[PDB]
């Protein structure tokens, strides 16, 4: 079981970026799938998700508006849509498999820089 | 009765993302167990309400997730 | 935001000085009842987290039984029975009974 993210750079304020996750070693349909993040030296942070059939989806508060994220199950892909970006916005991105309440399986993180 | 919705093939809870009132979950659960049914999203699984008694809940014998 | 309040996780110490076959403690506190809904990470440097206990007491899968998780509403401990070298790291707690899920500020456990 592996998760592998990509598509994490530098943007400039007000940016777009669009994240991208791949899972390999379970059946992808049938999890609901995460984004979390990590400013450098500091703590978690929950982005947004989606469940089983894409039938519910949500975002953090700081985020609502100006993220969108989306899955592909054929692709076994998962995807986050990054708009209108700020400095708060920088940290490691992770891609997570839904554990009912929690995240069993983590990605190993790409980089979204933004300034200044 | 109430109890959380479980896939009868691989034994698992529904994993929903609206915490509370949740029309996954509602949509979910009535289609499992008939238009009676209520529905809403606990501790990020879905919750079924109003079941008759004798209605498969979580969990499922061996099967685990 | 969105004006409601968030459960705030409370971890001590932040930093626990410990040497190898000894026992460590962790606590994890909330600021109101989150009854189980009380995960575990552990998150070595450079590294990604990794699931601990999905809920008070139930590890994830491959974790050794040396730990333990114990509580319920706002007292929550973890329990390290005999330290090995490579459970030195940092520890994060996080509720999920209600929203948004949120995480304690982690507790340092470095080598006495």
């Amino acid at each position: 079981v592996q998760l592998v993210e990509s598509g994490g750079g530098l943007v400039q304020p007000g940016g777009s970026l669009r994240l991208s996750c791949t899972g390999s070693g379970f059946t992808f349909d049938n999890y609901a799938m995460h984004w979390l993040r990590q400013v450098p030296g500091e703590g978690l942070e929950w982005v947004s998700g989606i469940s089983r059939s894409s039938g519910d989806i949500d975002y953090a508060d700081s985020v609502k508006g100006r993220f969108t994220i989306s899955r592909d199950d054929a692709k076994k892909t998962l995807s986050l849509q990054m708009n209108s970006l700020r400095a708060e916005d920088t940290a490691v991105y992770y891609c997570a498999r839904g554990g009912v309440g929690s995240f069993d399986t983590w990605g190993q993180g790409t980089m979204v820089t933004v300034s200044s | 009765k109430e109890g959380y919705l479980v896939d009868k093939n691989t034994g698992c809870k529904y994993e929903c993302l609206k915490l509370g009132d949740n029309d996954y979950c509602l949509r979910e659960c009535k289609q499992q167990y008939g238009k009676g049914a209520g529905g809403y999203c606990y501790a990020f699984a879905c919750w079924c309400t109003h079941l008759y008694e004798q209605a498969i809940v979580w969990p499922l014998p061996n099967k685990r997730c | 935001g969105g004006g409601g309040s968030e459960i705030v996780l409370t971890q001590s110490p932040a930093t626990l000085s410990v040497s190898p076959g000894e026992r460590a403690t962790l606590s994890c506190r909330a600021s109101q009842s989150v009854r189980s809904y009380l995960a575990w990470y552990q998150q070595k440097p450079g590294q990604a987290p990794r699931l601990l206990f999905s809920d008070a007491s139930n590890r994830a899968t491959g974790i050794p039984a040396r730990f333990t998780g114990s509580g319920s509403g706002t007292d929550f401990t973890l329990t390290i029975s005999s330290l090995e070298p490579e459970d030195f790291a940092i520890y994060y707690c996080q509720q999920y009974r209600y929203s948004p899920r949120t995480f304690g500020q982690g507790t340092k456990v470095e080598i006495k």
